[PDB]
C-alpha cells in the first residue's frame, strides 16, 4: 500500500533533502 | 486579454529562463520547482519508477491513495526535499490517473495539493525563509 | 497565499503532464506548444537568429519604435502561424536583450506591447482561422 | 535595421511555416 509508498517517498525525500 | 497576456508572459517568462534571467519571483519558484521535481525524479529514477508502479489508483480510492502517502510523508515534519517529492508524487499521481483514462481526477488532485499546502505546508515555509529561500537552495 | 500556491501546484502539474504527453488544460496546450515552436523556430535558424538579434540596440526612448517597425513588417502582407512563432520569439530576443543592457524594466513593457498588438492585430486572424486550437494541432 | 529586421524574420517565418 499508499502509507508504506509513502514512507518509501519520504527514504528519497530525506535523503535529496541532505543538497538542501 | 487577460488570456492574451497570459499567453505572452508565459513565453517570455520561459525565453528570460533559458538565459538565467527571470519574469518574476513567481516564475522563478515555478521553474526551479519544475527543475527540482526532475532532478528529484532523476537521482531516484529506479525507486521513483518502482513505487510510482505500485500506485493502484481508481476513482473512488484516489483521495485515500493521496492522503495515505502524503500524511506518512510528513509524518515527522516537513523539510524543502519532503515539498519536492509531494510536488513529484502529485505529479505522478496525475499522470498515472491519465496513464488508466481518469483525467476527472486532475483537478482534483490540484485542489487536494493546494489546499494541503495552504493548510499544512505554508506555516513551515513562511518560517523557513519562504519560496524564495528554496530558490535560492536550488 | 492561497491563489499564489493554487498558481504553483497547477504550475507544476502542468508541467509533468506534458512531459508524458498529456495536458492539464487547453491554454496549457497552447502555452506549452508556443514553446516548443519557438525552440524550434530559434535552433532551425539559429544563425539567422543570433545574426538578426546581434543588430538590435534597445533604448528606453527608441523601444517601442524598434518594437513596432520590426512587428508591422513581419506581418506586412498578411498573417500565419509561423509569423505568429516569429513573433513571440522576436519578442523574446527583446526582453533579453533589455536584460542584457541593465533595462530590465523594459521588460514588462515589451510584454504590453506584445499582448496589445496580440489583441488588436493578431486575435482577429487567429479566431478567423480556428482560434489557437487549430494550432495546437497544427503544431 | 528595425523594418529591414522585420523583412528578413518574415524569410525566417515563411520559410517554418510552410509544415504549417
Amino acid at each position: 500500500w499508499a502509507r508504506e509508498i509513502g514512507a518509501x517517498a519520504r527514504r528519497m525525500a530525506d535523503d535529496l533533502n541532505a543538497q538542501y | 486579454s487577460q488570456s492574451n497576456r497570459e499567453l505572452v508572459v508565459d513565453f517570455l517568462s520561459y525565453k528570460l529562463s533559458q538565459k538565467g534571467y527571470s519574469w518574476s519571483q513567481m516564475a522563478a519558484v515555478k521553474q526551479a520547482l519544475r527543475e527540482a521535481g526532475d532532478e528529484f525524479e532523476l537521482r531516484y529514477r529506479r525507486a521513483f519508477s518502482d513505487l510510482t508502479s505500485q500506485l493502484h489508483i481508481t476513482p473512488g480510492t484516489a483521495y485515500q491513495s493521496f492522503e495515505q502517502v502524503v500524511n506518512e510523508l510528513f509524518r515527522d515534519g516537513v523539510n524543502w526535499g519532503r515539498i519536492v517529492a509531494f510536488f513529484s508524487f502529485g505529479g505522478a499521481l496525475c499522470v498515472e490517473s491519465v496513464d488508466k483514462e481518469m483525467q476527472v481526477l486532475v483537478s482534483r488532485i490540484a485542489a487536494w495539493m493546494a489546499t494541503y499546502l495552504n493548510d499544512h505546508l505554508e506555516p513551515w515555509i513562511q518560517e523557513n525563509g519562504g519560496w524564495d529561500t528554496f530558490v535560492e537552495l536550488y
